[PDB]
């Protein structure tokens, strides 16, 4: 889940 | 002047591999740890990459692509740098809790590869590379490997790469005086950058084979690690994805 890391939020 | 401030501010911090330094050095133990460190180091590269100026204005597809193709070269380059400022290139400083010595290099069944990475470390010393020169070069490594047919938006990629290549030129030029040492220096740095590709390719093949027969060798591969090595890496070893060398 690299995309998951690509678009996290903070 | 502002560019260099960014790379320095977004520069990732120390990362532990979580290796049990109390267990007899073995192939499974060492490699399994390296794969874990790779997973942990990967999460930081993603954050680091996003913070990179211009990276955000890149097609989301290319963002995940370039990262999945250069993650290897980036990690090695950084490792060598750490090995140079931590143990004076004596050993390979993969992580604070994962320092590779002559013995571990052999036990990892990749002594020849470790030997090449060590040379890279020593290179940092011989060429007296500065933290500023390093920071930029590493950033340029992110845009140093793409598919043959091209990216979803090759247009913007070439533009960005061009800017980083210019940033490297600035860091150098903005310190020298004569138009002689400036070129020779740019020549040396560009040469040092290309020397990373060959090393990365050998590691790409090794990790590849390891994944294939990881069930019998007792080597664990994290989620992202196993997915990128089984989908992205193959494209590299097959010819689909080829590095971008400065010199022929
Ligand atoms: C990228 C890592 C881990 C992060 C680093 O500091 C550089 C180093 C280079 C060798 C890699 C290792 C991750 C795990 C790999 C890919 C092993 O499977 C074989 C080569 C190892
Ligand atoms: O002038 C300087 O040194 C600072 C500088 C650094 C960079 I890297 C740069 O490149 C782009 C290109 C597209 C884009 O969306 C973004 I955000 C940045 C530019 I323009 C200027």
């Amino acid at each position: 889940l690299l995309r998951y890391l690509l678009d996290k939020d903070d | 002047p502002i560019f260099l401030n960014v790379l320095e501010a977004i520069e990732p911090g120390v990362v532990c591999a979580g290796h049990d330094n109390n267990q007899p050095d073995s192939f499974a133990a060492l490699l399994s740890s390296l794969n874990e460190l790779g997973e942990r180091q990967l999460v930081h590269v993603v954050k680091w990459a996003k913070a990179l100026p211009g990276f955000r204005n890149l097609h989301v597809d290319d963002q995940m692509a370039v990262i999945q193709y250069s993650w290897m070269g980036l990690m090695v380059f950084a490792m060598g740098w750490r090995s140079f400022t931590n143990v004076n290139s004596r050993m390979l400083y993969f992580a604070p809790d994962l320092v590779f010595n002559e013995y571990r290099m052999h036990k990892s069944r990749m002594y020849s590869q470790c030997v090449r990475m060590r040379h890279l470390s020593q290179e940092f010393g011989w060429l007296q590379i500065t933290p500023q020169e390093f920071l930029c070069m590493k950033a340029l490594l992110l845009f140093s490997i793409i598919p043959v047919d091209g990216l979803k938006n090759q247009k913007f990629f070439d533009e960005l790469r061009m800017n980083y290549i210019k940033e490297l030129d600035r860091i150098i030029a903005c310190k020298r005086k004569n138009p002689t040492s400036c070129s020779r220096r740019f020549y040396q740095l560009t040469k040092l950058l290309d020397s990373v590709q060959p090393i990365a390719r050998e590691l790409h093949q090794f990790t590849f084979d390891l994944l294939i027969k990881s069930h019998m060798v007792s080597v664990d591969f994290p989620e992202m690690m196993a997915e990128i090595i089984s989908v992205q890496v193959p494209k590299i070893l097959s010819g689909k994805v080829k590095p971008i060398y400065f010199h022929t």
